[PDB]
């Protein structure tokens, strides 16, 4: 009984968020060149017990809606139950993080209706994912798993070494961090997603990410509990959270509300406008010298 | 991947390059022709036809 293969990794994020440099350090390659369009890679997954080596391919999509038709080669209808989806969020630009999340979620929702899956198979997959969510060890809620896809999903937050730049030259506080983490906890609870905070400059939770992919794609044993105190190394796996583990972050809210929208509190900084539309437009010669003819006549 | 870096790594045309002093870095889209795939005359299907052979 050999280990199953064909396990799919679906990476989604904006361009320049550092997905390729994350995958080349998760895999272990030296130079991961950012090829545009789709990138192809595989994960080196092996076990020391059965002495077996499994190949788990990695599909990376660039941040472009023009290339949303490339997803048919990345995942098929039959490759859907063997697919673990990682959603990449870069809080180095923290003003536009779950916007990419919901637009990739809407893309995945319209794409999962593109092959027109029969209503029995994805319902069986949804039941499997629901029972896997409900059996986590260290009916559902009103807003829990309301946007389920039937397959394991994951949200991974990048550049956790970039927390200090947020605090120093943008004057961020712990309420700033709590506001952005509350929204993504709500998203993870709505979509049945997990969260691993990872930095490649500080080398944080990278092997913890790797063990999580190995366990969630091959059923490996997992023992690491949830981390919430370390704000740069947050580990929230599937099934840990609920509607009350998000309510504990609302105690420190002194100026913001948990029920508010996102873009009202945190605003993207205005940037340099292309100030070149002042231009230079010399007039047409005819009207100019009719005006000069009038100046000749009037004096 | 190597065949598309011939075009995609070509340096863009810079108009006001004589100025010095402003310590801003241009992004990859405004330094190289990284939007050439959007200028595909037959739509993105040629990239789909290229990936279909793999």
């Amino acid at each position: 009984s050999k280990l199953p293969s064909g396990k799919n990794i679906l990476v989604f994020g904006e361009d320049g968020s550092g997905k390729t440099t994350l995958m080349t350090k998760l895999q272990g390659a030296e130079h991961g060149k950012k090829g545009r369009g789709l990138e192809y890679l595989y994960l080196s997954v092996h076990d020391e017990d059965r002495d077996d080596h499994t190949r788990c391919n990695v599909w990376i999509l660039d941040g472009d809606l023009y290339h949303k038709g490339l997803l048919k080669f990345a995942v098929s209808a039959e490759s859907l139950p063997e697919t673990l989806v990682i959603f990449v969020a870069d809080m180095s630009r923290p003003w536009t993080v779950m916007e990419s999340l919901q637009k990739w979620a809407s893309v995945l929702r319209e794409h999962i209706d593109k092959m027109k899956i029969p209503p029995e198979k994805m319902r069986e997959l949804e039941r499997k994912f629901v029972k896997d969510f409900q059996d986590y060890m260290e009916p559902l809620g009103d807003n829990v798993l309301t946007h389920n896809l039937g397959i394991p999903v994951l949200v991974v937050c990048t550049k956790c070494d970039a927390v200090s730049v947020l605090e120093k030259e943008h004057d961020y506080r712990d309420e700033h961090l709590d506001f952005i983490q509350s929204h993504l906890r709500r998203f993870c609870l709505q979509y049945g997603a997990a969260l691993i905070y990872t930095s490649v400059k500080e080398e944080k939770n990278l092997d913890l990410l790797y063990k999580y992919i190995v366990h969630k794609t091959y059923g490996f044993h997992f023992t690491t509990p949830a981390l919430v105190v370390e704000k740069d190394a947050v580990f929230i796996p599937a099934g840990w959270d609920n509607e009350k583990k998000i309510a504990i972050l609302h105690e420190n809210f002194t100026t913001v509300k948990p029920e508010d929208a996102y873009e009202d509190f945190i605003v993207k900084p205005p940037v340099r406008k292309l100030v070149h539309d002042k231009e230079l437009a010399a007039e047409d010669e005819q009207v100019f010298l009719m005006k000069q003819q009038s100046l000749l006549a009037k004096q | 991947f190597a065949w598309k870096m011939v075009v995609l790594s070509l340096p863009r045309i810079q108009s006001q390059r004589y100025q010095v002093g402003v310590h801003y870095e241009l992004t990859e889209e405004e330094k190289f022709y990284r939007n050439a795939l959007t200028r595909m005359p037959d739509g993105p299907v040629a990239l789909e036809e290229s990936y279909s052979a793999v």
